[PDB]
């Protein structure tokens, strides 16, 4: 019933750990945001509502959320891309739908820019590997990271040409990429390494899920420290992350960042103990100064609309996030096709069909 | 021979004691209305008292909204009687309120107000 | 390509289906569901308030939130099961600590359920699977599944004995089991069949999209149909969901009911296309007249609460869902402990880190 | 001799103290109920003072919807004296206001009102 000698064994050695995390974090030396340096401009990649209304709320066919975009400077953004999305019925069949896509004579830019992502760095589809065939789910999950794979390299070798050289870019989310075979990591890990783009995962995700034990020993440098720095964590610290998330959450196979993560601070008083922090990722073919200069971009453009975001973040996600009422907007269009087809008073039926529930 | 609808609340205001009761849509349907100043009996407790009706008016009953449901039928045309009988039965709510007078005890004596 | 392009396929196809499942249901017998007739007393088994916040609200440590108990009539409830549940610690073992209770030499209420439901059906560890072992989250799916099992079999064997004979068992959820390994339903199906009990778990309400477009078809019976009846769903409807779960639903192997399904319908005006309706699985060894008379005895037990429940469902669940503001109770509460045991100033450090973040 | 309802609330409404007494379904069953104007004994601390019942009304307790509840129990033939008991148990409540006049002390004086 009530308490009823809840029992205990030993918790003295769970903060006996938790005490020496903390003081490995700070034999690094905290490198400051310097005021004075240099900054690349920054291109910013967002999605935001590939999955959006999931299926339950939407119509259930032709759930096309898929809304990738981008932005640069002030007005520097490029096209974006409204990927068509047809319902389950289509893509019954997960892997003719893309074939029907990628083989086709015809290509449209959404398609266009999957088409030159796989020839630009090869990827077949052995290498996605089975996830998104096992559910409608799972096959959301992927499409909407290959769309955004695809569109960072669809400008740069179609938008950029030459110019991939004085800009940095910024992906949103971490620099991982779950539910593929080793081959996808792989080919696009040396992919990145040949052209030496500048690329960084920045998240600043204050997840409970993800990130667990490792984040009640960041909390306590972040609240603790002063001012603006730039700390390269520990590799003791990922090791602990990463294998440790694969036994909490659902099937997380793949985890660790393609480089080193880094964690940085954007503002000196925050009235809070985890606002401000900033946490990037970088490739593993740069080093520190190259950290340094990253963290001196971001700071540069850093802005106080949530808890010190990154201002270009959430610039973009206005650009990128117009759902709003999908549902409204989509069963009235999607019916009103269907009256001007065939029959012109199925529709009624259809009408009725949906009117009841659902 | 049967109640006009149902109680929903009860409560004094002032020197005198009103209750406030709705009509649903199957009642409504029927024709079952409710004059203004009309006398009516109230059974409670195994006794009996007048009231008359005073006010009346129209709330949303449930998770619903009557005028975002309202617009949108008459909207996409949508005759909601012949075609959609669920949307009626939602929003087809109406709200009377009652004072009690008194009751009527012994042989024609009349006791005012309630206590009780 | 704001909306544009649809495109949309041939889908009167799809309404096709629609129209002649609808027909098949038409042609199913409905028995009409009259005042008078026999009925058996219930009890219904429900657990509730076991998932709570999680962990990310939860002290990850000692998350006691598995609470399993019943109700009877009106007073016939049998005592409540509030197994302690451990914390993260001792849970890096699956395996370890199911066999340091299973093994103990004292048994706790909770633990003498779980012996007793091993050893009533020959249940083993073999035949648990592996997805109490996948991660952590997913233990706690299935250790609930299993609590819940035992209680109704602790009652049987010990509390109850033989009388099981004028007393109907609803269980709050369907009959199916999930991580079976072929082996749990096995036992658990000829155990009930050579007791011949009268378990007939109800769902009610089930959910939006539980099912694929059965929840379709069957929304559209229901509001269309007048009075209160007994229908048994015909396998077309169940054989077309069942294969459907895996390719829409989550990792949902097994999910087939161990018998058949029975709706029902008990208010005769509702307000609403889809409310008063009761949805009720029965073991393959029951047939017509006994899915009747169970019907009756819901309907004599029917509530107008939310959508027309089965109110002892309700019921019992006020008296298994005390959670409210577990982490708040619980968190004092530990600190009490770790206060007043060893130490008397980790606690302190303790409190330092947990007001910090998390 | 048992105390009649609970009671959830307290303040002071100008030169008088106050508070807000409630009536659970278990309660109103049996009959029992207040009424206005009537006398009663309050007990606080130890000690013992005259209260006067002002007003009474009703209120929904917790998360409940009464007026869907009783509409959709009286468009089906439902008896809630004894068909629904758990529909019953959540909407039988009432509310009551009682005033503190004062308290007696020593032998037979009268302390007017409170300031505790």
């Amino acid at each position: 019933d009530f308490l009823d000698d809840l029992r205990l064994d030993h918790y003295q050695d769970l903060l006996r750990e938790l005490d020496e995390l903390y003081q490995k974090l700070k034999q690094e030396r905290q490198v400051p945001l310097h005021g004075d340096g240099e900054a690349y401009p920054l291109l910013t990649l967002t999605v935001d509502g590939g999955e959006g209304r999931a299926f339950e709320e939407l119509p259930l066919l032709s759930f096309g959320l898929v809304r990738v975009a981008a932005v640069g400077v002030k007005g520097f953004r490029l096209p974006s891309i409204a990927h068509l999305l047809p319902g389950y019925e289509v893509l019954r069949d997960p892997k003719g739908y893309l074939e029907g896509l990628l083989e086709r004579s015809e290509e449209s830019p959404a398609a266009d820019a999957l088409k030159t992502f796989f020839r630009a760095t090869g990827i077949s589809l052995e290498d996605l590997g089975e996830y998104y065939t096992k559910d409608l789910r799972a096959f959301m999950g992927i499409f909407r990271d290959v769309l955004e794979w695809a569109y960072l390299v669809w400008g740069v070798e179609k938008v950029l040409q030459e110019s991939y050289k004085d800009y940095l870019f910024i992906k949103d989310g971490r620099l991982a990429q779950l539910g593929v075979r080793e081959s996808f990591r792989s080919k696009l890990q040396n992919y990145f390494a040949r052209k030496h783009l500048l690329l960084a995962g920045v998240t600043k995700r204050s997840r409970l899920l993800a990130e667990g034990l490792t984040s009640l020993v960041m909390a306590r440098l972040f609240a603790e420290a002063r001012g603006t720095f730039v700390l390269q964590v520990p590799q003791e610290l990922m090791e602990k992350a990463y294998r440790y998330e694969r036994q909490w959450n659902a099937d997380l196979e793949g985890a660790f960042v393609m480089g080193r993560r880094y964690v940085a601070r954007l503002l000196e008083d925050t009235f809070r103990p985890q606002e401000g922090v900033a946490i990037f990722d970088l490739p593993p073919y740069l080093g520190e100064e190259d950290a340094v200069k990253v963290a001196r971009s971001l700071r540069a453009h850093r802005s106080v609309l949530y808890g010190g975001s990154v201002g270009t973040v959430v610039e973009a996600h206005g650009r990128a996030s117009v759902a709003r009422s999908i549902p409204r907007r989509m069963e009235e269009e999607i019916l009103a096709r269907f009256r001007k087809a065939f029959g012109e008073d199925l529709a009624k039926k259809l009408t009725e069909w949906l009117r009841l529930a659902d | 021979e049967s109640p006009i609808g149902v109680v929903v609340s009860s409560r004094r205001n002032g020197p005198w004691a009103e209750l406030t009761l709705v009509l649903t849509p199957q009642e409504l349907d029927q024709g079952k209305r409710l004059l203004l100043g009309e006398l009516v009996r109230v059974s409670s407790g195994g006794k009996d008292y007048v009231g008359m009706v005073l006010d009346g008016y129209y709330e949303p009953v449930g998770r619903s909204d009557p005028t975002y449901t309202l617009a949108l039928a008459h909207i996409n045309q949508v005759d909601l009687e012949k075609e959609d009988p669920w949307a009626r039965k939602e929003v087809n709510f109406y709200h009377h309120r009652i004072v009690l007078l008194g009751r009527v005890v012994q042989g024609g004596l009349f006791a005012p107000s309630t206590r009780l």
